[PDB]
């Protein structure tokens, strides 16, 4: 079977119970190139997952549906035994490795409870083309009733409170924001944006070079400077990765900061997320569930010296790359879904509405 | 499946055992519980009966004509293929972890992943990164100067050239490639004039080429110098395989 | 159809017979006699008018509740109509449901006082912005219950509405102290819990309301002393300010710079004493999101 | 050990400037109410140079008479200016030849423009400059300076575009070449054989202007008298490797800032760059030529405003406006992305959108001007509008009712002005 | 001359980039400076001596404003000769007020003053000594402390404390000039049980850090900071956590300007450091800032450590009348 992967280097106390690898180590170098444990399409996925190639919730959603539905189409039913079953009992190994090659991500569990129920509601006396045919087809209208038509009415609502020559300060890289503010400047709205970016990853450059090529004014600093601009910033948009059931916000790792730093001057906040990544689970820290990426990422050449080269041999040294964190509902003023401008505090309601 | 392995004899059974069946080996380490040979016929059409006197889990044998390319014997065994294809040689003894070519073939969605070795007339051009190749040409074809497009140098603006390396012959082609071979019959080798037209054909949804650089080991060539050196090195590289 | 006039009279007339009657019931009780007498035939019709005729009524008459009454009306019709498609059927069950809903709302004071009244403790200070007829009937109720208590209430300035809650407290024999707006910082420390009527309630649970409302909140939440609001439930509105300057000019004005409204965040407020019970602000969006779907 | 010495070409000898260079040369052209020839020397002195040779043939008497007066003048300077003139110059060749001929370099000397800006430290690069000559013996002969860039980037023109071809493990230049109208580029395959260790073809390159040469550079170009330009060196020598290779390495810089100006995309390309704080510590509010006149004080949104400006009621400063020593603006104004001289007066409801407006230019009511220049002493009447690209040269005087195209350069020497004129663009 | 060319280089050296890196060494190099400034120039009255005391310290003020210690050591200087020329010849209160001339010769002064020197340089020599010796009274066992960028006061500190108690370190590197993991490396060479994180990651740990041990650039009048940048959101979540923040900050680092003044508080450098030039045609419209210090209000400041003891934010005016007469405030 897949074997396990090696913990990389050495953790913070903090964060013993948390897996932490690195980039350069795969799964893949001891499983057969022919795969048989793992379909292909799983280990392509994972391959990409591990080395960073999907980064964005929605688009790790998107790549991990449209390889389920590529091996949901490959799967045939084995002799004596019923898909509804079977289909979920060989579906549960391939989330295993997904989550040895990278920790799931909120939305991705959305996606495969929802996968889980659908198969599970899958008739036993129906053929096994019709229930594969309705499989792909309920994937589609997922993910096209949860992100595009999701996109489009939060840029609609988002038009609302967008005004004529305010500033709007975002902060990492998140599809809904770009669309947002793509689609307010193409409306007639003009206004400036001011992009927020933090290390290692630096993916803010990209909302930065996707709303230069929109035409949008815009400006770029790092995290730390956000105190020296939030003086003139009148909204502040931001992007979620996963909303929790007591109105916590799991985002990126500066996220939080922001909202904080915001409240000091006086500056409203906006969320804003899809209703599919809305989370039944609550925590009230970063520290109790987290992913920790390759501390390795942390190194940075100043001048012709790294200083955290050989970080290994001291032993008394540590290095933790965080990957989200946990903003409190006090902290948050909108919440803008499909459903409309929520407070911070509906976000159970929302969950209520959803189930039944 | 994944891959389906093809091996080439257009072969020789010398050595301390026989050269194909160390490239044999090799696919039966990593999976690959079948494997389609096409058997060499110019020389003899019954090199089949001596690899059935071989031992192996399970291969299939198909006699070739009198002179056929490499393009041509995938022109003959396309009914055969199915998938993405793993081509190699009986001329292939090597100790690397095949895992890297599969797996630069299957994290970018590759439409062609090549092994190369640093070597102990041909230029290529890598990236910066060293994995995806840009430029690949011969030396036949170039008269005295080496030209380089301007959208190449626009979007990659740092090519990096080897021109000892030595290829291994091992690739990973996506099923399409096999389907435009098969529209055209022009192409008769794929070392010759197939990779090259993949290359040139990225920057005319698009052609992907990665190539993976080793340096441990290459392949039994025709010289006999060649013979000889893998004769030397196999008593060290038997042990282990 | 109605006319416009005799619209503007019909709400005039209805406000000045009853002047108890809070502008929204008789937004609302117009709307449906309007409705009453239309005359036409399709439901597509019948919402453009409704429309038309609520920003007339906005127009006599510049308060958040009219607009409220208005939405919840044009809800209203559209949850009837989704029962039925024949349109005469419609009708009357718009006609009796109206009727049904009118009364409701009637009781709703009512009910508010009977559910609220139990906050005031004896011998309690009660502060108190400007004059609402819901905490003068919660205050009656709690007179009733053989209750001693003190109120201080401002002055109003704009319009001096706090004399005349003063003098409506003075006619019930309960001690009631006249201070001014700018005072109210130097009489928290002395009340002991905020009682404050609301124009509309906002989505996150906010209320829209006088003038000098958020600061009285700001002082209470300073002093660490209850702010509790009293709202009808056709006084929610589905709007969230983000702030004070995200407030719609169509409320603040024509009620240097002299807006006549301001708007109070939930994190201010303690409890929401409706005729749907004792809410929690975060209990009001809830509503609002069960109503449109 | 030697002093740092630094030979500086104080005449550009093309003409890519006119009809400006007429009346002022371009080395004392004010990129942010600073000269060039400023910019050069404060660069030279900051990397270390003690002595600077100054080389001016092209209105040399107005380059002394500036440079007698300024900063580096004076005897407490660390760095000793020489200025040298002759008229019969013609060419970088010949200013070698004649640096050749008076012997003034001992050894390691830098070869730069007067137009150059930048912040750059030479001290890695003169150290490895040094060590291959020393372990080489008297080989390596000049280290070209090459700052790493995007071809995308505005900074590099399509004019001094390059490509080189060089030696990762040690950094050699082994093919060099333009790409102006060009769309294929060829590499001789000699390079290929004659050293098999790995070539790489580098286009992400910006050519700074800065070399680090030897006294075998001007022995070279005595030795070959049909050298003109850097250009022409570099390609003989690489062509000519048969025979006494000497070879010619470079250095990449990536956190330093470094271009020479040309013509008037990069002159508006580097002063969009110095304005934004790209050469820092060079600022136009750091005041790096102590003079009273160029006093700055900085803004949110780098608006560097000079002393008594006088801004009027309801004008805009939106960002990156520079604005000189007693400017008057006037009322309901909206500049952005300009420069404005000293002395200059601007009317009321005139829009400016990056332009640049030399000292002495008078602008009045109702002007709408966008990405043009105005030279010193210029004038605008009311109600005109300026096109894109357009130039106003040496007190041109534009009448009222005219809308200039887009490319309209006009001075008062008929010849080389597009439309000549002092009163108008109807004849 | 040897005096003007010294003055020409240390005001290029301000004005480029910085020589002495440590805040002591520029500290200790304009009271040189100074001292050779009083003994090789030519005055009779104390007035001359002041004026001209005062034209250097503007020069060299306007050579860096951001540098602060030059001007912190002219005033400090300027105050040691008023008050010796009050001494030799024979504070604004409501006591003054109640209650209640240069231009005097005095030929022993010369003296005064360069002794008053000497003794302010050997105060200044064993700053950090003291800061240490009294860091052992702020660390107990098991602690958790957290430090942003790179400073040589709080890794003395740490070190002293190091000795005889066990603690965790938490550095948040100071971006984009990432100083911390110096920092970091140097606290793990000594076994201190070091974590290296990014700014982002503050918020998120300060719920599980008990103090919070920082340096500064220069302390204002009334008690706040100008610190490196990223400060000031630090301060931020200490107080939304109520964790104290102390500032371990020599005396020479207190500077008697004013928040409001002239807004030219921040350094602002190359955006080479935020974004790359590589980037391409983008940097032709994007507008980027790196300013390199922050502004810290003095109410989300605990304590401040130096060498004279702990004392409290709201304490600081009085350190300021100690050290600077009211009239070297403009200089």
């Amino acid at each position: 079977q897949v074997p396990t992967r090696k913990d990389y280097g050495s953790k913070v106390s903090l964060f013993s119970h948390l897996p932490q690898y690195s980039r350069q180590n795969s799964l893949t170098q001891f499983m057969s190139i022919p795969s048989s444990v793992i379909h292909p399409a799983m280990v392509r996925l994972g391959l990409q997952y591990s080395q960073g190639l999907v980064s964005g919730s929605n688009a790790r959603c998107i790549a991990l549906l449209r390889a389920l539905q590529q091996v949901i189409q490959d799967y045939t039913t084995p002799p004596n035994e019923e898909l509804s079953r079977d289909l979920v009992n060989k579906l549960k190994p391939y989330m295993s490795f997904l989550t040895q090659c990278r920790p799931l991500s909120a939305s991705m569990h959305n996606a495969i409870k929802f996968l889980n129920k659908e198969i599970t509601s899958v008739g036993s006396s129906k053929r096994e083309e019709e229930a594969k045919s309705e499989l792909r087809a309920a994937i589609d209208r997922y993910v096209q009733e949860k992100i595009v038509l999701a996109a489009q009415a939060i840029s609609r609502f988002a038009y609302q409170k967008i005004s004529n020559g305010d500033v709007i300060l975002v902060y990492g890289c998140s599809s809904l924001v770009s669309r947002i503010l793509q689609e307010a400047w193409t409306e007639g709205r003009r206004f400036r944006v001011v992009v927020v970016d933090s290390r290692p990853w630096l993916e803010g450059r990209h909302t930065l070079r996707s709303l230069v090529h929109a035409g949008v004014p815009a400006s770029y600093l790092l995290i730390p400077a956000a105190s020296y601009v939030l003086p003139e910033v009148s909204k502040v948009l931001l992007g979620a990765h996963a909303l929790l059931a007591n109105g916590s916000v799991m985002s990126r790792v500066g996220t939080a900061q922001l909202a904080l730093v915001a409240r000091a001057h006086n500056v409203p906040v906006l969320v804003c997320c899809e209703t599919y990544k809305f989370c039944e689970r609550v925590q009230t820290d970063a520290f109790v569930s987290n992913e920790l990426d390759d501390p390795d990422d942390l190194q940075c050449k100043r001048g012709e010296h790294v200083a955290l080269a050989n970080w290994q041999n001291h032993a008394s040294l540590r290095l933790l790359n965080l990957v989200y964190d946990v903003t409190p509902p006090e902290l948050v003023d909108l919440v803008i879904t499909e459903l409309g401008m929520i407070p911070c505090s509906s976000v159970p309601v929302v969950l209520r509405v959803k189930s039944s | 499946m994944e891959f389906q392995a093809v091996v080439m004899a257009v072969l020789l059974p010398v050595g301390n055992k026989p050269l194909i069946w160390y490239p044999l080996n090799l696919l039966e380490r990593v999976g690959f519980e079948e494997v389609i040979v096409v058997t060499t016929r110019d020389v003899q059409k019954a090199l089949c009966a001596e690899f059935k006197m071989k031992m192996k889990p399970d291969i299939v044998c198909i006699p070739d004509d009198a002179d056929m390319g490499t393009a041509d014997s995938l022109r003959y065994i396309y009914p055969k293929l199915k998938t993405d294809v793993l081509v190699l040689s009986c001329d292939l003894i090597t100790d690397v972890a095949l895992h890297e070519v599969v797996d630069l073939f299957r994290a970018y969605d590759a439409s062609l992943a090549m092994l190369m070795r640093k070597g102990q007339r041909d230029f290529i051009g890598v990236d910066s990164t060293g994995k995806r190749l840009l430029f690949m040409a011969n030396e036949a074809d170039l008269d005295e100067e080496l030209v380089i497009k301007g959208s190449i140098l626009q979007k990659h603006p740092r090519i990096r050239f080897h021109t000892g390396l030595v290829d291994a012959h091992l690739y990973c082609l996506k099923k399409y490639i096999v389907d435009f071979l098969m529209e055209n019959g022009s192409i008769t080798s794929i070392r010759s004039e197939l990779i090259p037209y993949l290359v040139r054909k990225q920057f005319s949804k698009s052609l992907d080429i990665y190539s993976f650089i080793k340096e441990a080991n290459t392949l039994n060539l025709a010289p006999y110098d060649a013979c000889w050196n893998a004769c030397r090195g196999d008593r060290w590289e038997d042990l282990s395989r | 159809p109605m006319d416009d006039k005799e619209l503007i009279e019909y709400f005039k007339s209805q406000m000045k017979e009853d002047p108890d009657m809070a502008s929204a019931v008789a937004a609302i009780r117009t709307l449906l006699e309007f409705l009453k007498r239309d005359k036409g035939e399709t439901i597509q019709g019948l919402r453009a008018n409704l429309t038309s005729a609520i920003e007339t009524l906005c127009g006599v008459d510049s308060s958040v509740a009219v607009s409220s009454g208005g939405e919840l009306f044009l809800r209203f019709i559209s949850l009837a109509s989704l029962e039925y498609s024949d349109y005469s059927k419609c009708k009357k069950i718009m006609i009796e449901r109206g009727e049904l809903f009118l009364r409701r709302i009637s009781l709703s004071r009512n009910k508010i006082a009977d559910l609220c009244h139990t906050f005031i403790k004896d011998g309690a200070t009660i502060l108190t912005h400007a004059y609402s007829r819901v905490v003068l009937r919660v205050l009656e109720a709690a007179v009733a219950a053989k209750k001693r208590f003190s109120v201080y209430v401002t002055e109003s300035q704009p319009d001096l509405s706090g004399k005349k809650m003063a003098k409506a407290l003075c006619h019930l024999n309960v001690p009631v102290t006249v201070v001014l707006d700018a005072a109210v910082g130097y009489i928290m420390e002395k009340a002991d819990l905020v009682i404050v009527g609301a124009e509309g309630v906002v989505e996150n649970g906010g209320i829209i309301n006088k003038i000098g409302t958020n600061q009285m909140a700001v002082c209470a939440k300073a002093q660490n002393k209850p702010f509790y609001v009293v709202a009808e439930s056709f006084k929610f509105v589905r709007l969230f300010p983000l702030n004070q300057q995200d407030v719609p000019d169509k409320f603040k004005y024509k009620a240097e710079e002299h807006p006549w409204v301001d708007y109070t965040a939930p994190s201010l407020i303690t409890l929401l004493f409706t005729d749907l019970g004792v809410l929690t602000p975060s209990a009001v969006s809830d509503e609002l999101i069960k109503l449109y779907l | 050990p030697p002093p740092l010495q630094a030979v500086l070409v104080a005449d550009s000898f093309d003409r890519r400037f006119f009809p400006i260079s007429k009346d002022q040369p371009r080395v004392l052209l004010p990129l942010a109410n600073v000269a060039l020839i400023d910019y050069t020397l404060e660069f030279l002195t900051a990397t270390g140079v003690q002595e600077t040779f100054v080389f001016c043939c092209w209105k040399a008497a107005q380059i002394k008479e500036h440079l007698l007066k300024s900063k580096w003048c004076r005897p407490t300077s660390l760095n000793v200016v020489r200025i040298i003139t002759s008229e019969l110059y013609r060419s970088l060749g010949d200013v070698l030849r004649d640096v050749d001929a008076k012997a003034l370099v001992r050894s390691d000397f830098l070869l730069v423009y007067g137009d150059v800006i930048s912040n750059i430290n030479i001290t890695r690069a003169l150290e490895e400059h040094r060590l291959r000559r020393k372990l080489e013996k008297n080989v390596s002969v000049m280290t070209m300076i090459f700052k790493e860039s995007s071809p995308s980037h505005p900074t590099r023109c399509h004019e001094d575009n390059v490509v080189v071809a060089v030696d990762s493990t040690t950094n050699r230049v082994l093919h060099f070449q333009k790409t102006q109208g060009l769309r294929r580029f060829a590499f001789p395959l000699s390079l290929f054989q004659g050293s098999s260790d790995g070539v790489e073809v580098r286009y992400d390159l910006l050519d700074c202007h800065i070399s680090i040469c030897s006294p075998q550079v001007a022995q070279l170009f005595t030795d070959n008298f049909d050298y003109q330009t850097r250009d022409d060196f570099v390609r003989g020598l690489l062509v000519n490797e048969e025979i006494l290779g000497n070879q010619i390495h470079m250095h990449v810089t990536a956190k330093e800032y470094g271009a020479r100006v040309s013509n008037l995309h990069m002159y508006s390309a580097v002063c969009a760059d110095v304005i934004r704080r790209w050469v820092y510590p060079l600022t136009p509010e750091a005041n790096f030529t102590d003079s009273t006149t160029q006093s700055c004080t900085h803004s949110r949104h780098n608006i560097y405003r000079g002393p008594e400006v006088s801004l009027g009621h309801g004008s805009i400063l939106e960002e990156n406006v520079l604005l000189g020593s007693g400017t008057v603006i006037g009322s309901n104004c909206f500049i952005t992305n300009s420069v404005i001289g000293p002395g200059c007066h601007i009317g009321d409801n005139v829009v400016l959108d990056q332009t640049y407006l030399w000292q002495g230019v008078r602008v009045a009511a109702g002007a709408q001007i966008h990405q043009s220049l105005l030279c010193d002493n210029a004038e605008v009447k009311e109600r005109v509008t300026l096109k894109p690209r357009s130039v106003l040269t040496s007190q041109v005087v534009v009448g009222p009712n005219i809308t200039l195209p887009e490319g309209s350069v006009i001075s008062l020497h008929p010849p080389d002005a597009e439309e000549d004129e002092d009163d108008g663009e109807f004849s | 001359s040897e005096l003007s060319e010294r003055i020409e280089s240390f005001v290029e050296t301000l004005k480029r980039g910085g020589g002495p890196r440590s805040s002591e060494e520029m500290a200790r190099e304009t009271l040189g400076l100074l001292r050779q400034i009083i003994t090789d120039h030519r005055w009779s009255n104390a007035g001359e001596l002041m004026e001209l005391i005062r034209r250097e310290g503007r020069r060299m003020t306007a050579a860096q404003p951001s540098e602060t210690t030059v001007g912190n050591m002219v005033r400090r200087v300027l105050k040691i000769i008023r008050e010796e020329y009050g001494r030799l010849h024979g504070q604004e209160s409501l006591h003054k007020l109640l209650t209640s001339d240069f231009s005097f010769h005095y030929a022993q002064l010369q003296s005064n003053i360069i002794e008053a020197i000497n003794e302010l340089l050997v105060e200044l020599e064993g700053t950090m000594e003291n800061i240490a010796a009294q860091a052992l009274e702020h660390i107990h066992s098991n602690e958790v402390i957290m430090t942003i960028g790179f400073s040589r006061t709080v890794e003395a500190f740490l070190k002293e404390a190091a000795r005889k108690r066990k603690f965790h370190v938490i550095v948040a590197e100071c971006a984009p000039f990432c100083q911390g993991h110096e920092m970091a490396v140097n606290l793990s060479k000594a076994g201190i049980e070091t974590t290296v994180m990014t700014d982002a990651a503050i918020f998120a740990v300060m719920s599980r850090v008990n103090k919070v041990i920082i340096g500064t650039k220069t302390i204002l009048a009334n008690g706040a900071l100008r610190a490196v940048t990223g400060t000031h959101t630090l301060a931020l979540a200490a107080k939304h956590h109520s964790t104290p923040l102390i500032v371990c900050a020599p005396m020479f680092k207190l500077s008697p300007q004013f928040p409001n003044e002239e807004d030219s508080f921040h350094k602002f450098v190359a955006p080479e450091e935020v974004l790359p030039f590589t980037e391409g045609d983008i940097l032709e419209k994007v507008s980027v800032h790196c300013p390199v210090f922050d502004y810290v209000p003095p109410e989300l400041i605990t304590l401040f450590i130096s060498n004279i003891g702990g004392n409290a934010p709201s304490y600081i005016y009085r350190l300021m009348s100690e050290l600077y007469h009211p009239d070297d405030h403009v200089l």
